[PDB]
C-alpha cells in the first residue's frame, strides 16, 4: 500500500506526533506504548500505510514510518518516556541547543548539523516502504526549528526525491498574541520553503484551535494535549483515506488528495475543519447527522485557522467523510446547498474531492474532515506579511538573522516571496470572484 | 417529513444540547435562552403558543437560580415573553411583561441599555393599541434618547423609533409632529445604505410621508413620496 | 463468441465485485468459481468444474481487490488475470495513462493476450469503468487505445460511469472525462454512459433502504449483463456485440447509450415493463428531454417475455417516443430476448437508447471544461506528469465536435 | 403505545432506581443504557444499541440522583430529562405546588414535550410519586395539573405511596395528601395506592432480611411493571393502559387502586398463585376487609400462565371475593396475560383491585384532617406560602365526598 | 369458485386467524411460513375460495383473503413474525393504542379510524375475487376490539354489500371467570350486530374449549395455541365444503350453509363441535368410527360451548363429515338414531344438512364437525343478559362508554335488543317444544 511517512519537526510538530502516533495506533488497535499489537491477532485496517513490520512473530511492534527531529532535547525525552519501544530511537533524534525562535539555528545552523543524520534516516524508512507517496510533516511556522529544520527538511527532501508529495501539516501562528517574538519572521522565512518546495502545507492556527475546544469541547481552558488533538483527529482524518481499504473506502493519497487540491502551483496553502465537534462525555442523542454536520463544518467559526473562510473563496474543497454512513444520496446533497451557500471560484466550475472510509474514527462514529483551500488563507498571511514589515521598517530583531549566515538581500527576497504567495491568493480572489 | 417539522427537530435537538449543558455547568444561561429563542418561534409559527410560554419559564427558572443575580438576562427574557405574548394576541400580558422587563432594569443599573431602549419602544406600540396616546409618547421619547445616546444620531434603531412616533402622532392627527418625525427618519434612513438598514424600511418612510403630506393638504409631496416608495419596492426586483 | 472483460479503475472493479457476484448468479455458479445456457461466454473453462471468468481486474489503489480476493472471492479470479500496483493513478489521468499507466500495461495487455489466446471465438470487450477519475478515465483511456492497436476488428463497449452533474466528487474530474471520452470516441464501438446522479435516484425508488455504491453496481452490473444475454442465454431474436454497433450507432461518432434496466422473484406482467423500460426516469443517465429526440433505442427484454406483446406494447411506446425525423414511423427500435431472466428476475428488460440528451452529457463536460481549462485550474498536474495544453484542448475539439454531432443528428 | 413517566420527590426517585433497574431487567438490557419485546415503551431508542429511558427525574433536594447519576447509573438517564433544584419542597404542599413548584413547573413540562415529541404513540403517563411529601406530593399535584391540562386525552397513572396508617413519617403528611389526593381525583384517570405498612410486612414475609426502602420499592417497581407489561410484552389479552379505566373505574370518582404482587428463578405451580394474587394480606394497602366489598379487580398473570387454569382458579377465586351487589356472578374481574415474566420470576401475577376498602385509607387521611385542620395544627406553612384554608377545605371537600363515593359503592 | 374472506379483528379473533391460515395453507400443501406452495406443482384442493394467484410463475405465494384488524400493535405484529410472506401486508392493519375492553373504542373510536382502511382492503379483496359468496370474521364477543370492531365492520358491510353471508365465527365469553371487567357489557354491545346485521355467529366458549382439550385432547393446561386449534379444526372444519371439490364433495357455500341453519332472521347464533377428539399422539386402533363419532358429537361435553346442548332443543342441525368414507348408509342411520335421541324441535320436521368432503383432516382422517342452532344458545346469553343487569343496576363502570359518544338510552336498547335475542329463542323452545 502507499506507505506515508510523518516526520516531525519542532516542538510542535512533535507534541502533535506524540498525540498522532497515539491515536493512530489506538485506530489500528495496537498499543500506543509498547508498539506491540494485542497477541497473535493482525491489526485492524491496513498497518502498513504507516508502520512497519519489526519482528515476523506477528506479536512484534510495528515501528511507525516517523522520524522525530528537534534541537531541543526534552520534547522528544518527552516522547520516549510516553512511547515505550514504540518508535525506533534511531529515527528520534535530538539535540542540546535548541534553536529558539531564530530560523537561522535551524535552518542554516544546528539544524544543518542533524540534515545529514535526518536525512540518513528518511533513506533508512523510504528504502523500507514499499512505495511511498506521500511525506507529512509536522510541524510550526513559528519557531526556530520547526519552522526553521521545516523549511530546511522540506527543501532537502524535495530536492533530493520530487517525486513525492509533502503535505506540511503545519501551525501557524495565532494572531491573538505571538507565542514567539520572532514569529512573523519565522513564517515568512518558512513560507519560502512552505510555498516553493511543499506540494501543500496545511495550515492550523491556536486561536481557532482554542475556540474550537472552548465552545465546541466545552472545556474552560483548553491546553496543548487538546490543541494537539484538533489537530491530530483532522490528521487522523485526512489519513483515514491513506490507511484503511474497507468496504466502499475512496483511497485518496497524498497525490490524489493534492490533484484535488491544488489548482496551481502556489496555491497550495490548505486549510482544515472537523466535524462533529461534540465534546467527548457521551452526547449520544445529540450525535450530528450528516445533514447537520455539513452545516458545522462550514461555519466561520469552525475550521482549523484564524481566518474567516465563508468571508471569502473557497477555490478548492475536499470534504473527506470517515465512519458509518447510511445514507449517499443525503450526502452530496448537503453538498449541493453548499455548492449554493458558500463562496466558490468560477475559475473552477466543481470542487469537492469527498472520500469515504467506512473505517470510523476513534473519538466519533460519524466523522467527517474537510480540507478547503481557501483564498482567505492569503488573509491569514497578510497579517504576517504585515507585522514583517512593522519589524523589517524598523529592522528588527538585531545580527541574529543575520550573525548565522543569512543576509538583508536573502530576507527581502523572502518577503517577496511570501508577497508573492499572498498576491497569489489575490490573483486568484478576483479572478476567480 | 414537512419542512417546520425538520426545523423543530433541529432547533430541539440544540436546545436539548444547551439544556445538558447547563445540567453540567449551571452558569451557561444565556446560551439556553439563545437556542430556546429560536425553538419558541417555530412553535409560535406552529401555533403551539403554550409550548413557547414554557420554553421561556423555564429559561426564567434557571435565570432566577443564578447565585449572582443577572438582571440584564432576566430583563431579556422577560421582553421575550412580552412579545409572545404581543405575537399571540393577549395585549394586556404583553405590557405587563415589558413593563416587568423595564423594572428589573430600573432597580439595578440598566436605565441607559439597548434591551430598555427596545423595550420602551416595544412597551409604547404597545400602549399606541391600547389607545394611551400619552403613555406611548413617553415610552417612544424615552426610547429615543437612550438610542440617541447609544448609538449616533445617524442610526437604523434611532430611525426606527422615529418613525414609530411619526406614527403615533399621525394617527392622533397631530400632522405637524408627525411630519417632524418621519423627515428625520427619512434625513437618517438615506445616509445608511448597506445590509445596516434594508432598502424595503425607506420605502416604509416614504409611504408615511406621504400619508402625512396628503393629510397636511400637500397632494404634490404626498404623490411624489408615494412615487419614490413605488420605485423602491419596485427596484429590490432587480 | 466469448466476451473479454476489463475492470480498470476503483470505480470499474467494484462494479466487477457486483457483475461476477450476477454473472455467477445468472450462469448459476457458486462464489468459488464452480458449478453450483452458454457459460463459455464470461466464463474459460479451467477444469471440468471450475470456471475462471475471462476478466482483467486491472488497478491501481489495489486495496479494491483486497475487498475482492480477500473476503469472499479469492478463489474465483485468476491471480494471472489482474494487475495491483501502488502507486495509485491519482485521480489524475496523465497519472493513469502515461505516469503509472505505462508501468502496467505492458502487463495488461499480455494478461490480456493471455486471456483471449484461450478463445475460440473472442467477440467483445465489456471494459468497465468510470471516465471520473484517473485509473478508471486514466488508464481507461489507455487500455482502449492499446485494445483497439492489438484488435482493430473486434467491438469494444465501454461500460463508464459518468461524473455527477449534483456535485463534483472530484477536483480535476471534468478534465478526466474529456481527457477519456477522445479516447472512447476514437477506439470503442459503443460506450454505455452511466450515471451515479440517475444511479442514487432509480436505487432509492428501487430499494427501501439509502444505497451505497454495491446498491448502485447492481443497476449497472444487470446492464453490463442484460447488454451481453441474448448473446449466451440466446431465445429468440439473437442480438449479438455486432448489432449494438450496427443498429444503434447511425453516424460514427454517436456511440453513447443510455441504458435502462426495468423492473425497478420479481414478476412484472408486461404492459407496463415497457412503459417502465422506456420511463425517462428510468434511464441511467441525466440526458436532456425537453429538447432531446432520439436516434435508435433497444429493448432487450429477457426471461418470460413472449414477442407477441411488443407487437403491442412496443409499438405503442415508440408512438410515445420521441426520434428525430430521419427516423421512420414504427421503426427505430430494435428488439432482441432471452430465454433466462436474470437470478430475482422473472422478466427483465434492458433499453439502450442512442439519443441526443447524450450531448447535454456532454455540453456540461464540456461547460465545465470551458472555464476549468482556460483558467488552467488543475492543468499543471498534467503538464507535469507528461500531458500538454495541446494534447488536452485537443481532446475537448473532439467533444465539442461531439456534442455537435448529437445537434447535427436531430 | 411509549409511555411517558414522571419520577418526582424522593419516594418516586427512588422508586426510579427500583423501576429502571427493572425495567432494563425485563428488556434485558445493561445499566449504560445499551442492549445487552417491545422496548419502545419505556426507552427512547437514540442510537442503535444505547437505549434512553422515557422518564423525567424531576426533583427538589438533589440528593436523590445524586445517589442515581453519582454511583451506577449516570450514562443511563439523559440529562435533559431531569430538574434538580435547590430547596427541596420543605415536606410542604404550598412549597412543592406554589413555591418552589412553579420554578421548575416551566422546565417539567418543556422536558415532557421534548420527550413526547420524540413519540410516535404516546399513550399514557406512569407517574411515581408519594402522597406523602412536598415534593412528591406536592409538585406531584402540580405535574397532574400541567399533564392534564396539556394532554386531556391520554391516560395518566399515578403510582402513589400513601403516608403509613402506623405513625406519620412526616409531621404535616396528612395535609400533603389531601391536597394531593384532590388533584389525583381531579387529573389522573387512574392511581395506584400504595402503603409503607403493608410494602414493609410483604417484604418482611419476602425476604429473611429487615426490608428498607430499595427492598420496599421492588414490590413497587414491580407493580409500576406489570401494570404496562400487557402492554410491551404482548401475549393474549393485550390489556393496554386505556382498559385499566374503562374496565376497572366504575363511577367517575373511584379510581385508586390496591394492587398486588405474587409470588411473594422462582417458579410457582398455579393454583396458589391466584390465592397468592387475591391474598388479602399481600395487597399492597391497608384496606379495610370487614366492611369491605370490591368494585372491580383485575388480574396480570405474567410469563409461564397458561389461560385453561383461569377457569378453574379466577373463577374459585371470585368466588372467593366480596364484590359490590352490582357486579354479576362470576364477571367484575378482567384478566390478563404476558408472554414474559419479570427477570428473576417466572409466572408473575399482578392484581389491581378496586375496592371500598381503600376509602378507609381516604377515612383515616380525613380523620387525621379534621383534628388537624380545625386548630390550625400545621396551616401557616401553607398559608404563609400561598395556599389558603379555603383551598385547603375545598381539597377535603372532594375525598370527603370521595370517602363517600365508595361508600355509595357497595 | 365461491371466494370466501377471513376477516381477523381483535386479539382473539387474530390469534384464531394466526392458526387458523397456518391449517388452511398446510391444508392446501402450501407453506405456512413463506405463502408459497411446493416449487412446480399445484396447491392440493381448490386453493381460491380462501387464497389469491399473487405472481403467475405457479411457484409464487399465495396470499390468502384476509385482513388482520386489531388496534393493538403486538398481536399482528406477531403474526408477521410467524407468517412471513404469506399475507399480504397491506390486509395486515395494526394501530398503537387499543381499546381495552371498551366497546366504544372499537366501534366508535379508535375502530372508527380503521374503517376507512380496512373497508378499502376488503373492496380490495372483493374485486379480486371471482364472485365472493361469504365473509367469515373472526373475532370475540369478549373485548374492545374484537366486540367493538367486529361490531362495526359486521355492520360496516352488510351495510355496504348486503348479498354476501357473514358467518361472525366468534368467541363468547366464559362464564366460569371472565376475560374482562366489562365482558358482559361487550357482548350485549356486539349481540346488536351479531343478531341484526350478521347472517349468522358461531359461538365459541372458552370454558367447553378448556375441557375439550383437557379431557379429550389429555393435556394438563389447555393453552390459547390449543383453544384456537379446536376453533381451527371446527373452522377448517365447516370450511372443508367450500374449498374442496373433490370425490363426491357436497359442495355447501354459506349461504348454502346458512339457509339450512337460520330458520327465521334472529335465530342465527350457531354453535359447533368436532370429533374426533382424539389426542394427536397415534391412538391408531382407538380410531372412532362412524357409528361412535356420532356418539360423540352429540354429548354435553362435546360441544364448543358453556351451554349443556342434549337439555335443550337442537333447532336446526347440520353435520359436516370431512374426510374417507367407507360407509354411506351407515352414515346418516346413526343419525337416524339421533334424529331420536337428541331434542328436536317440531316446528321443524327434520333437519341434518349433511356435508361429505373427501379431503380428510390434517390432524384427522375421519373428522366429523356439527353445527347444531341450539335453543341453549340462549342459555348462554341468558348469563350475559343477566351479568349486564348487575352490571346497569349499579350502573357500572363509569362515562368509558358513555364519553365515548353512546348514550344511556342506546345502552338500553342494545340490553333490549339482547333481549330480544335471549326471547328469540324463548319463542321457539316452547313453541318448539
Ligand atoms: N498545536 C500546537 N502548537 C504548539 C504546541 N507547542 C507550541 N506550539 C506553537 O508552535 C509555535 C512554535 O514553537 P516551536 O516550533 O515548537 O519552537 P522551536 O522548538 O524553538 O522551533 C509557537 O507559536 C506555539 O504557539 C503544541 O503542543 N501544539
Ligand atoms: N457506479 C459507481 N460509481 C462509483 C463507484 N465508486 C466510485 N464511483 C464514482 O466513479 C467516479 C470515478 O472514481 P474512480 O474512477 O473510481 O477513481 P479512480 O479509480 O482513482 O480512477 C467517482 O466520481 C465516483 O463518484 C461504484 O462503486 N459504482
Ligand atoms: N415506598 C417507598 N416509600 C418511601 C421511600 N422513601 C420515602 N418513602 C415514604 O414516602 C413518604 C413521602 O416522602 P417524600 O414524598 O419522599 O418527601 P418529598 O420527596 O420531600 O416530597 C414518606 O412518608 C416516606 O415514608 C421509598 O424509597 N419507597
Ligand atoms: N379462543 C381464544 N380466545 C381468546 C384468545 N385470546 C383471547 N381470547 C378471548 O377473547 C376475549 C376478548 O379479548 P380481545 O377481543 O382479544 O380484546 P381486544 O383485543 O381488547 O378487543 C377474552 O374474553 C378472551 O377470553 C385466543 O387466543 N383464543
Amino acid at each position: 500500500v502507499n506507505n506515508t511517512i510523518v516526520v516531525s519537526i519542532g516542538q510542535a510538530g512533535n507534541q502533535i506526533a506524540a498525540s498522532f502516533w497515539k491515536t493512530v495506533c489506538l485506530e489500528h488497535g495496537i498499543d500506543p506504548l509498547t508498539g506491540q499489537t494485542a497477541p497473535g491477532v493482525a491489526p485492524r485496517g491496513n498497518w502498513s500505510s504507516f508502520f512497519s513490520k519489526l519482528g515476523e512473530s506477528s506479536s512484534g511492534s510495528y515501528v511507525p514510518r516517523a522520524i522525530m527531529v528537534d534541537l531541543e532535547p526534552s520534547v522528544i525525552d518527552n516522547v520516549k518516556a510516553t512511547s515505550g519501544s514504540l518508535f525506533n530511537p534511531a529515527n528520534l533524534i535530538s539535540r542540546t541547543e535548541g534553536a529558539g525562535g531564530n530560523f537561522a539555528v535551524g535552518y542554516l545552523g544546528a539544524g544543518r548539523e542533524v540534515l545529514p543524520e535526518v536525512m540518513s534516516r528518511l533513506d533508512y524508512e523510504i528504502d523500507k516502504c514499499d512505495n511511498v507517496g506521500g511525506i507529512i510533516v509536522l510541524h510550526a511556522i513559528g519557531g526556530g526549528t520547526g519552522s526553521g529544520f521545516g523549511a530546511l527538511l522540506i527543501e532537502s527532501l524535495k530536492e533530493k526525491y520530487g517525486e513525492i508529495p509533502v503535505l506540511s501539516c503545519a501551525v501557524l501562528p495565532s494572531p491573538q498574541v505571538s507565542s514567539v517574538v520572532t514569529e512573523p519572521y519565522n513564517t515568512v522565512f518558512a513560507l519560502n520553503t512552505l510555498r516553493r518546495s511543499a506540494d501543500a502545507c496545511l495550515i492550523f492556527d491556536n486561536e481557532a484551535l482554542f475556540d474550537l475546544a472552548h465552545r465546541k469541547w466545552n472545556i474552560e481552558s483548553p491546553t496543548v494535549d487538546d490543541l494537539n488533538l484538533l489537530i491530530t483527529e483532522a490528521l487522523a482524518g485526512i489519513t483515514a483515506s491513506m490507511r484503511f481499504s474497507g468496504f466502499l473506502t475512496v483511497e485518496i493519497t497524498l497525490r490524489e488528495l493534492l490533484t484535488n487540491l491544488v489548482p496551481q502551483p502556489s496555491l497550495h496553502f490548505l486549510m482544515c475543519a472537523f466535524a462533529p465537534l461534540t465534546p467527548p462525555d457521551r452526547s449520544k442523542f445529540e450525535e450530528l447527522g450528516i445533514e447537520e454536520m455539513i452545516k458545522s463544518l462550514f461555519d466561520n467559526g469552525s475550521v482549523f485557522a484564524a481566518c474567516s473562510p465563508m468571508e471569502g473563496r473557497f477555490l478548492s474543497t475536499a470534504v473527506l467523510y470517515r465512519g458509518i454512513m447510511e445514507d449517499k444520496p443525503l450526502a452530496d446533497a448537503a453538498l449541493a446547498a453548499m455548492r449554493e451557500k458558500l463562496p466558490l471560484t468560477y475559475w473552477i466550475p466543481t470542487a469537492f474531492k469527498i472520500g469515504y472510509v467506512e473505517q470510523p474514527g476513534i473519538s466519533h462514529r460519524k466523522s467527517m474532515v474537510l480540507l478547503a483551500n481557501n483564498t482567505e488563507i492569503a488573509r491569514v498571511l497578510d497579517r504576517i506579511c504585515h507585522n514583517f514589515d512593522k519589524l523589517w521598517q524598523r529592522k528588527a530583531f538585531a545580527n541574529w538573522y543575520l550573525n548565522e549566515g543569512m543576509s538583508e538581500e536573502q530576507i527581502n527576497v523572502l518577503r517577496a516571496s511570501a508577497q508573492e504567495l499572498v498576491q497569489s491568493y489575490q490573483v486568484a480572489e478576483e479572478s476567480g470572484a | 417529513d414537512t419542512a417546520l417539522e425538520r426545523q423543530i427537530a433541529s432547533a430541539s435537538r440544540s436546545v436539548e444540547e444547551a439544556r445538558r449543558l447547563a445540567y453540567h455547568d449551571p452558569i451557561r444561561v444565556g446560551a439556553l435562552v439563545e437556542q430556546i429563542s429560536v425553538l419558541a418561534d417555530l412553535r409560535q409559527k406552529e401555533g403551539d403558543f403554550r409550548k413557547a410560554e414554557s420554553l421561556y419559564r423555564e429559561a426564567l427558572f434557571r435565570a432566577q437560580e443564578l447565585r449572582k443575580q443577572d438582571p440584564d438576562l432576566l430583563t431579556g427574557i422577560y421582553s421575550l415573553l412580552a412579545h409572545l405574548y404581543d405575537r399571540w394576541g393577549r395585549m394586556d400580558k404583553a405590557a405587563e411583561f415589558y413593563e416587568l422587563a423595564l423594572k428589573i432594569s430600573a432597580e439595578n443599573g440598566l436605565e441607559e441599555s439597548d434591551k430598555v431602549a427596545t423595550i420602551k419602544n416595544n412597551l409604547a406600540m404597545i400602549f399606541k393599541q391600547l389607545r394611551k396616546f400619552e403613555r406611548a409618547e413617553g415610552y417612544y421619547c424615552e426610547a429615543l434618547e437612550t438610542f440617541q445616546r447609544l448609538d449616533g444620531e445617524q442610526s437604523a434603531r434611532v430611525a426606527s423609533v422615529y418613525n414609530n412616533l411619526g406614527v403615533l402622532y399621525y394617527s392622533h392627527m397631530d400632522v405637524d409632529r408627525a411630519q417632524v418625525m418621519h423627515e428625520r427618519a427619512l434625513a437618517i434612513r438615506q445616509n445608511l445604505h448597506e445590509g445596516q438598514m434594508d432598502p424595503a424600511d425607506l420605502s416604509q418612510t416614504f409611504i408615511n410621508l406621504g400619508a402625512v403630506y396628503k393629510a397636511a393638504g400637500d397632494f404634490q409631496k404626498a404623490e411624489a413620496c408615494v412615487d419614490r416608495a413605488k420605485r423602491i419596492r419596485a427596484a429590490m426586483n432587480g | 463468441r466469448e466476451i473479454l472483460s476489463i475492470h480498470v479503475g476503483q470505480c470499474g472493479n467494484q462494479i466487477a465485485d457486483s457483475f461476477w457476484r450476477l454473472a455467477l448468479r445468472e450462469h448459476g455458479l457458486t462464489e468459488a468459481g464452480t458449478l453450483k445456457s452458454n457459460m463459455e461466454v464470461f466464463f474459460h473453462k479451467v477444469r471440468d468444474g471450475k470456471y475462471v471468468p475471462r476478466a482483467v481486474l486491472v488497478d491501481l489503489e489495489p486495496g479494491v481487490i483486497a475487498r475482492i480476493e480477500g473476503g469472499d472471492m479469492s478463489q474465483l479470479f485468476d491471480e494471472s488475470s489482474i494487475v495491483r500496483k501502488i502507486p495509485g493513478a491519482a485521480n489524475n489521468w496523465a497519472r493513469g495513462y502515461n505516469v503509472e499507466g505505462e508501468k502496467v500495461i505492458d502487463q495488461i495487455m499480455n494478461v490480456i493476450d493471455s486471456a483471449v489466446e484461450k478463445t475460440k471465438g473472442l467477440q467483445g470487450f465489456l471494459m468497465t469503468h468510470s471516465i471520473g477519475g484517473g485509473s478508471g478515465s486514466g488508464l481507461g483511456s489507455l487500455i482502449l487505445e492499446r485494445l483497439r492497436q492489438a484488435y482493430p476488428k473486434k467491438r469494444i463497449f465501454t461500460f463508464s460511469v459518468v461524473p455527477s452533474p449534483l456535485i463534483s466528487d472530484s477536483a480535476v474530474e471534468p478534465y478526466n472525462a474529456i481527457l477519456t471520452l477522445q479516447r472512447i470516441l476514437d477506439n470503442a464501438d459503443g460506450a454505455v454512459l452511466l450515471d451515479n446522479e440517475a444511479l442514487f435516484r432509480i436505487a432509492k425508488a428501487k430499494l427501501n433502504r439509502s444505497p451505497n455504491y454495491m446498491d448502485l453496481n447492481n443497476i449497472i452490473a444487470l446492464i453490463v449483463s442484460s447488454v451481453t444475454a441474448s448473446l449466451r442465454f440466446p431465445g429468440k431474436l439473437n442480438t449479438d456485440l455486432s448489432e449494438f454497433v450496427t443498429n444503434l450507432v447511425p453516424f460514427p461518432g454517436n456511440h453513447f447509450l443510455t441504458a435502462s434496466f426495468a423492473p425497478m422473484q420479481v414478476r412484472t406482467n408486461f404492459p407496463d415493463l415497457a412503459r417502465e423500460t422506456f420511463a425517462q426516469d428510468n434511464f441511467t443517465a441525466a440526458i436532456d428531454w425537453q429538447q432531446g429526440v432520439y436516434l435508435a433505442a433497444s429493448a432487450l427484454f429477457r426471461g418470460d417475455v413472449k414477442a407477441k406483446d411488443v407487437d403491442e406494447n412496443m409499438a405503442t411506446i415508440r408512438k410515445s417516443l420521441n426520434y428525430a425525423s430521419y427516423m421512420p414511423a414504427s421503426g427505430g427500435l430494435k428488439l432482441g430476448y432471452a430465454e433466462t431472466a436474470p437470478e430475482g428476475f422473472a422478466s427483465s428488460g434492458l433499453a439502450l437508447v442512442n439519443h441526443t440528451g447524450i450531448a447535454a452529457v456532454f455540453e456540461r463536460l464540456i461547460a465545465q471544461f470551458d472555464i476549468m481549462f482556460d483558467n488552467h485550474a488543475y492543468t499543471h498536474w498534467y503538464e507535469n506528469a507528461g500531458v500538454s495544453r495541446d494534447m488536452m484542448a485537443k481532446a475537448r475539439n473532439q467533444i465539442a465536435t461531439l456534442a455537435q454531432s448529437y445537434r447535427d443528428a436531430s
